[PDB]
């Protein structure tokens, strides 16, 4: 119900690189709340755009003369800088920036701030575009991410880790029931866990794929990393051997049907048969108790709470 | 600007000069000029504790500090 | 002629240091040829520095120089940075360290020295012949070279050391080809294990084992070759008992090997398929061996997890070996993870749970030493960057320990160069550039971090250097397996059972105690009941009683007053029983030290010493802690004389206060003005006990002890000291070893502010009381008040003026009474004591001419009046005549009434005591004149003959009582003491309180403060003590420093590392009561070595009075008023009284009435 309004009086919804590619502004300051970071989405844009960035990290006098001299040189000739954390170097970005700032057609600055850190500077804030980094909230949104970013076994593998990935996100943005604590599955994971899986189908050449190795590692290793209580390591343990348990036969999704690949296919059709697969599944709307085989009270509870305090927030703006 | 300042001042009010500023070399130029000034004023002060405590005097005696 | 024995020695010493600075200098550029042209300018000050040697030498065998000399020395920057380039392991030894190693350009022998500091695990090089053919490690054993390393007059330090480099890890291959060799022949490895490098062992073992695997893997059997090993194992257990020492830690070593490859061997048996075998098997680290490499230095490979990592085959020595946990597996396949793709394996849970061990552990699997370092709230950007470009040309493994420590500017700072190191190791970069300056990087290396969350004081990691890293939680630790296993290698006849009741037991005992905050029995608990079972093996033998003999002595000390009576119940209804050692030696050795230093050899007391003798036998740190005044120093004091006494071994201590000093000054500064690093006060110890110049430090043990207050941010830079690292890790990348006769204390109050990574780590010693009788310390006090000074005579009939039966209910009684300022009567006997001393041996010179009646009365008067003014000596008037009524009631002797006093040879009062003022009218501008009354007489009489006894002061009242002013009265009569005054501030600290005293004293050597005068004492009057703040960790420094100054005697110079004497200065001190706001309460550490008394407001009569002499003074001006002198008196007192009942504090904050406005 309250994405409804945005799926029906909203036709259009602008990503990090919409906003980079219509904005007249050459100064944009990223935001994102405390334990994740949007440095790798402007890798990528990067990249895409063919650009060089330069990460300089702010926090020392060293770090500030070379970034003085980088963006006086970005300035003459052209090219992408960036700065990292400039909360930790307010004094500078008080002084030197909001005067550089206040004061070429391929210079481009990207700053990122904290949003629970301390106050930046209003004129230097105004005077530049916002953008603020966030998860997905749409579980299928974030598999059709997953997959836009990235024999047919590999590319297979490959769709199996991006819906775990996704599942185990939307899990975990469920404080009480989800997991014991707030943890956080960033990019990183997923390279890890994609590198290990390519690293096991290209040393087992004889198509009997170990699926206990490859659940264990990523239940263990690369996913259970940050895990600390034990329920959280068995409940991503079970999670693991529901979506990567290798059956010809595979129900990720009480609606969805994935067919396990041939011996006769190329890559390049099987991506195509695994998108269509992908783009026939429709959302359903209790997809936050359904997919992810949780009780439905814990949810109930938790969209109601969420909905109680949107709604209070917009009856108490709404009134002036 | 910052509470060193107001120690320094709580330093001159409470005493009647600061020991800080005075150290060392700057001590010596101290004595040495207020040896010289004390025998061009024509007082007869050698030793140091005696020469001190005149500046104590003279500086508690012509010295207001306004907050 | 002490003073000028003294000066010689100062100047023998300054010749030493100038000597070995030219030698220094002559051999880096004096000496060698050719040498002279990188540097023209600094070839031209060294030939003038030649020259002031050559003048100064003709001079002595017939200051300036030293001066030009450390002048020259910063001219020598870039020939060390460039010298260091040459040779990448010189990032972690000194400036003056390489000065030595360069300029020792054909002694080869100052290498080995400084080799422990390179290497890591190689303390001496066995040279024969000017050739090198030993190289020994730290546990002794001698690695035999492949070939001799010849020696030449020409080469300098670099170009040999890295042939000796390159032929350790030939060397280390050639012995493990051979050993591989007689594996694959069939032999035995008993005969292998006394052989060869531990190294070769146990990797062909290892390399075997993987063999042999994957060869029952390919079938289906197990029985046969778990049965091979289980015998092997017995074999090894067997020859275990009958051979040396290398050898025995050798086979301990293998063992533990051979030990988990047992545990691998079970697990693969047991199972039932094939698929979950092959899991087992991939999980587990497998060695693996090319046969087509030609190369020889990467022919054996480590597989885990289908990724492969390359044995660098560095010598690692004997190192102790951990126990192969579960755990210790998946943390081996996440750092084999995070290093198939050059990241950085991170390491992060509760303290004392195995991640520094683990990492160490790692790297020695993989065959290089792991250097460690220890991140500090000092480390900023370019010392970290320092230490990264240093390990990337090595290419040995860095693990920064702790590195939560750093400031978070620092540690998004290093995000880019950690980034930069990553990316130049994936892509296979041949330089990379940091400080603006290219070096070469080794493909070699990696970085590894262990983060300790959750903690106070600690900053969190910005997400994009956390990204750059793969966290691994060390929860839950593998207690049990850990315990059962090192059992069985220590030869026990059951492990199992008793490893389970060990572990069992610890639970019991961390779940059903009084949960307080320094309760902690994780892993670190368990590793040091271990430690100190193994030695008690030669006095109990290995079974139940010494495992229990083990836990008491290394519990029973940390534990509460109901927490040892729960310990016993548990230990006796989980184990059998409890022969008790005799220990009859140490606790004569014990008594005998007590009879020398007076102390009272009481049950507590001896229980503490045998306690402390016990956890120090093999505990090298240990934390004193209890309430303000147990007899911790005492008690640390008379085990140090009784161990002196008992072995014969020379003990020498350092008292050193550690919120005293900054961490610039405690641990040392890099002075940014020159790149140029100044040592601190501890690092100065370390580096001089290291050194070993004298060579009278071999055989005498050395102790520092801290006595203060455990800040974390001042005792967590010790993590790499206290624990099994005991390597100190400068900024500038020094690293002092910890000598195993170094043995660090701590004495303090409360443990609330400090961390479990500093308490699990050292032994702990909880005083839960009092150790001492009252009796016996009155007693001692009279002891050392007798031996601080007929005589005889005298000391007899002052000793039985005591009657103790009569004092401890009076003792008893007093704790009715109101206190200001909260300190126990246990503290408050010291002034007692020493007034009733001093006061005797003042009045002894009229002693010899009365009878013994009137003798006995007045020793007793005297008595009365001191503890009077001891016990109720901060009270108010109605406390003070109540606790006089109350000591005249407890004692035929002389009463004492409010104001009895001997008079100069009877009873009389201040009645007749006072005397008339003839105040002028020009006088009152004078800021000392003093109307006396009873009061002021008396306070200033007592003020007088306190200070007189060589104490300290404190006195205490509501602002304008006349604190100062009595004071003042009292000193400015006298001809002996001189006043300066200081005034603190909520920002006072111990420079302004030096600088206040440098234009009053002098420095003389004997160092000594003396006061100026020869003659005069010099009281030192610190005004205000209340007002200097706490910093964030409830600490103050200039209470502490006054602490330090009326105690000890002393304190540590700050620029120069030495220790000064005070002689004749006394601290005298006021401060307002702690309940008025803006007041701060202050540590019972401090007011336990002063008095404290009591200046009240005086009665509105006396006021009346004393302004009644004011006003006359004031109307002999005009002379027809003199009969209104006391109406004026009257109405200004009333005015006062009426302004202060009326207009409180309540109203504004500046409201504070006194007489000063009268
Ligand atoms: N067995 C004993 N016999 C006699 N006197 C004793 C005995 N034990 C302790 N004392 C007395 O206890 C007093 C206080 O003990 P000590 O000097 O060791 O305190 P501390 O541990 O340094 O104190 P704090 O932690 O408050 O600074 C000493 O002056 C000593 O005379
Ligand atoms: N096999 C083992 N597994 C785990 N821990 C061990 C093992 N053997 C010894 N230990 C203990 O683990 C401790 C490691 O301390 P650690 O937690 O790494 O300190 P820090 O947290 O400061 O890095 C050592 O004191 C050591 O006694
Ligand atoms: N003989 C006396 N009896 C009682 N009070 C006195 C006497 N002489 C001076 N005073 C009062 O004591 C005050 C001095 O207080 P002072 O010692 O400066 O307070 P503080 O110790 O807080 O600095 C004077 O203002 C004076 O009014
Ligand atoms: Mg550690």
């Amino acid at each position: 119900a309250l994405n409804w309004f945005k799926n029906e009086f909203f036709v259009d919804e602008w990503n990090i690189a919409d906003v980079v590619a219509n904005s007249e502004n050459n100064y944009f300051t990223m935001a994102s709340e405390r334990d994740v970071d949007g440095t790798f989405k402007l890798i990528e844009l990067a990249k895409a755009s063919k650009e060089s960035l330069k990460i300089i990290p702010l926090g020392s006098i060293e770090n500030l003369n070379y970034a003085q001299e980088e963006i006086s040189k970005s300035k003459i000739e052209g090219g992408w800088i960036l700065l990292q954390n400039i909360q930790m170097s307010l004094s500078w970005v008080k002084t030197y920036l909001h005067k550089h700032v206040e004061e070429h057609e391929k210079f481009k600055m990207f700053m990122t701030c904290h949003l629970t850190g301390d106050k930046l500077p209003a004129p230097l804030l105004q005077r530049t575009d916002r953008v603020v980094y966030e998860d997905i909230p749409g579980i299928l949104d974030t598999v059709k991410d997953l997959w836009g970013s990235q024999g047919v076994w590999s590319v297979y593998c490959t769709f199996l880790l991006s819906w775990f990935h996704a599942l185990i996100t939307a899990r975990t943005r469920l404080v009480p029931h989800g997991f014991s604590k707030k943890y956080y599955f960033n990019d990183c994971d997923f390279q890890f866990a994609s590198v290990y899986l390519e690293n096991v189908l290209a040393t087992n050449s004889t198509n009997n794929i170990p699926w206990a190795q490859v659940r264990d590692h990523i239940a263990t290793i690369v996913y259970g990393g940050k895990i600390d209580e034990e329920k959280d390591l068995e409940v991503v343990a079970k999670l693991c051997a529901h979506v990567f348990c290798g059956s010809d036969n595979l129900q990720i999704v009480p609606g969805v049907r994935i067919p396990q690949p041939l011996l006769q296919q190329s890559e390049e059709e099987e991506r195509a048969r695994l998108t269509a697969i992908l783009s026939n599944t429709i959302e359903p709307a209790d997809s936050l108790s359904s997919w992810l085989q949780l009780p439905r009270e814990s949810i109930l509870d938790y969209e109601r709470l969420q909905a109680k305090e949107v709604a209070s927030s917009t009856e108490q703006l709404l009134q002036e | 600007l910052e509470t060193a300042f107001l120690e320094r001042m709580n330093t001159l009010l409470a005493n009647a000069d600061i020991p800080d500023l005075f150290q060392g070399e700057e001590y010596d130029k101290l004595l040495n000029n207020l040896r010289n000034k004390t025998r061009s004023l024509g007082l007869l002060l050698d030793t140091e504790q005696e020469l001190y405590d005149w500046f104590v005097g003279e500086i508690a005696k012509n010295l207001h500090v306004v907050f | 002629l002490e003073s000028k024995l003294t000066k010689l020695s100062e100047i023998q010493v300054n010749w030493v240091e100038v000597q070995f600075y030219w030698l220094d200098l002559y051999g880096i550029l004096g000496e060698n040829l050719d040498i002279q042209n990188f540097l023209p300018l600094e070839t031209s000050k060294f030939k003038s520095l030649t020259s002031e040697y050559k003048m100064i030498t003709t001079r002595a065998f017939q200051k300036l120089t030293i001066d030009s000399l450390k002048m020259i020395k910063s001219s020598l920057s870039t020939f060390l940075e460039r010298q260091r380039r040459q040779f990448p392991r010189f990032y972690f030894l000194g400036n003056d360290d390489l000065l030595k190693i360069i300029g020792s350009g054909k002694h080869h022998d100052q290498v080995s020295k400084f080799m422990k500091k390179m290497f890591g695990s190689i303390e001496s090089i066995i040279f024969f012949e000017d050739s090198i053919t030993g190289v020994r490690s730290v546990e002794g054993e001698v690695l035999n070279l492949n070939e001799k390393i010849e020696l030449k007059d020409s080469i300098q330090a670099q170009e040999w050391l890295n042939i000796l480099d390159t032929e350790i890890k030939l060397s280390v291959f050639t012995q493990f080809r051979d050993c591989l060799g007689q594996l694959k022949d069939g032999t035995d490895i008993e005969v292998v294990v006394s052989k060869y490098i531990f190294q070769a062992i146990l990797l062909s073992a290892q390399v075997m084992w993987t063999e042999l695997v994957e060869k029952c893997l390919q079938t289906n059997e197990f029985s046969k070759y778990w049965k091979e090993v289980d015998m092997k194992i017995k074999g090894l257990l067997d020859k275990l008992n009958k051979s040396s020492d290398n050898v025995k830690k050798k086979i301990e070593a293998l063992l533990v090997e051979y030990l988990h490859f047992n545990n691998v061997i079970g697990q693969l048996k047991n199972c039932s398929t094939k698929e979950e075998a092959r899991l087992l098997w991939a999980k587990v680290q497998k060695f693996y061996q090319k046969n087509d490499t030609l190369d020889d230095l990467n022919s054996v490979f480590i597989s885990q997890s289908g990724y492969l990592l390359q044995y660098k085959f560095e010598y690692i020595g004997i190192p102790e070996r951990l126990i192969y946990t579960p755990l210790l597996l998946v943390g081996f396949a996440t750092l084999t993870d995070s290093l198939h793709q050059k990241y950085g394996g991170c390491f992060f849970g509760p303290a004392g749970t195995g991640k520094t061990e683990t990492v160490k552990a790692f790297g020695q699997n993989l065959g290089r030493v792991v250097v460690v370092f220890n991140c500090d709230d000092s480390f900023d950007y370019q010392v970290l960057s320092r230490l990264l470009v240093g390990i990337t040309q090595i290419g040995a493994w860095g693990c920064f320990d702790e590195f939560n420590r750093l400031d978070e500017k620092v540690l998004s700072a290093v995000s880019a160069n950690i980034q930069q190191i990553q990316n130049g190791l994936q892509v296979g970069k041949s330089h990379i550039t940091l400080l603006e300056e290219e070096t070469p990087l080794s493909p070699h290396t990696a970085v590894f971090i262990t983060l300790n969350p959750g903690y106070n004081g600690r900053s969190e990691l910005p997400e994009n250097l956390k990204k750059s890293f793969r966290e691994f939680s060390m929860k839950s630790p593998q207690s049990g397996t850990i315990a059962e296993m090192i059992l069985q290698i220590m030869g026990f006849e059951d492990s199992k059972s008793l490893a389970s009741k060990i572990v069992h037991f610890l639970e019991l005992l961390s779940s059903k105690c009084s949960s307080m905050n320094h309760y902690h029995f994780g892993l670190r608990t368990l590793k040091g009941v271990l430690r100190n079972c193994s030695p008690l093996v030669s006095e109990f033998g290995e079974g139940e009683k010494t495992v229990v003999e083990s836990l008491k002595r290394v519990i029973l000390p940390s534990l509460g007053d109901t927490d040892e009576l729960v310990f016993k119940d548990e230990l006796s209804k989980i184990f059998d029983s409890a022969t008790p050692l005799n220990s009859k030696a140490i606790v004569q050795c014990l008594k005998d030290a007590g009879q020398r230093s007076g102390f009272s050899m009481s049950e507590e007391f001896l229980k503490k010493c045998m306690q402390f003798y016990y956890m120090q036998k093999t505990q090298q740190a240990l934390i004193l802690v209890g309430k303000a005044g147990c007899g911790k120093t005492a008690t640390w004091k008379t085990v140090i004389d009784a161990m002196a006494i008992f072995d014969g071994h020379a003990n020498v201590v350092y008292v050193i206060d550690t919120k005293v000093l900054t961490k610039e000054s405690l641990y040392g500064s890099m002075l940014k003005a020159t790149l140029e690093w100044r040592d601190g006060l501890f690092t100065s110890i370390l580096r001089r006990v290291n050194d070993d110049i004298t060579g009278t430090f071999k055989n005498s043990r050395i102790w520092v002890v801290f006595d203060s207050d455990l800040d974390p941010e001042y005792v967590e830079a010790m993590n790499s000291v206290l624990d099994d690292n005991k390597i100190l890790t400068l900024p500038n990348g020094e690293r002092l070893p910890i000598p195993p006769n170094f043995r660090i204390l701590f004495e303090t109050d409360n443990l609330d502010h400090t961390t479990p990574a500093t308490i699990t780590r050292c032994g702990l010693l909880w005083f839960s009381t009092d150790v001492c009788s009252i009796s016996s310390k009155i007693d001692h006090l009279l002891n050392k008040s007798y031996e601080a000074l007929e005589l005889d005579k005298l000391k007899d009939l002052i000793s039985d003026s005591f009657d103790m039966a009569s004092l401890t209910n009076i003792f008893t009684c007093s704790n009715d009474l109101v206190h200001i300022l909260g300190v126990r009567t246990f503290n408050k006997l010291e002034t007692a004591v020493q007034l009733a001393v001093h006061l005797i041996s003042s009045y002894r010179q009229w002693f010899q001419n009365l009878d013994d009646k009137s003798l006995k009365d007045v020793i007793t008067l005297l008595i009365k009046r001191s503890l009077l003014y001891a016990l109720a000596g901060d009270s108010t008037g109605e406390s003070q005549r109540a606790f006089i009524q109350t000591i005249n009631t407890y004692f035929d002797s002389q009463e004492l009434s409010d104001y009895s006093t001997i008079v100069i040879l009877s009873f009389s009062s201040f009645c007749s005591e006072i005397p008339s003022v003839s105040l002028e009218a020009h006088e009152v501008m004078r800021p000392d004149i003093v109307i006396p009354t009873i009061d002021t007489i008396k306070h200033e009489k007592i003020f007088y003959d306190l200070l007189n006894s060589k104490r300290g002061i404190i006195l205490c009242g509501p602002p304008g009582s006349g604190k100062t002013m009595i004071m003042n009265n009292a000193l400015r009569n006298s001809s002996l003491y001189d006043v300066v005054g200081i005034n603190f501030s909520k920002d006072t600290t111990t420079e302004h309180i030096l600088s206040a005293l440098h234009r009053h004293t002098n420095y003389v050597t004997t160092l000594t403060l003396l006061p100026k005068s020869d003659i005069k004492n010099l009281v030192l009057f610190c005004d205000e003590i209340n007002l200097p703040k706490l910093d964030k960790y409830g600490s103050q420094n200039v209470v502490l420093f006054l602490r330090q100054l009326m105690e000890k005697q002393g304190f540590w110079k700050t620029p120069e590392n030495k220790w000064v004497t005070i002689e004749r200065i006394h601290i005298v001190g006021a401060c307002n009561p702690p309940t008025d706001p803006g007041r701060i309460p202050m540590s019972e550490r401090f007011t336990r070595h002063a008095a404290i008394l009591y200046l009240g407001y005086p009665s509105g009569k006396s006021l009346s009075q004393i302004y009644e002499i004011y006003y006359k003074a004031i109307f002999k001006l005009v002379p027809e008023f003199r009969s209104y002198t006391e109406p004026f008196a009257r109405a200004s007192v009333h005015l006062y009284n009426e302004c202060k009942a009326r207009y409180s504090t309540g109203l504004q904050s500046h409201y504070l009435f006194s007489p000063r406005e009268l």
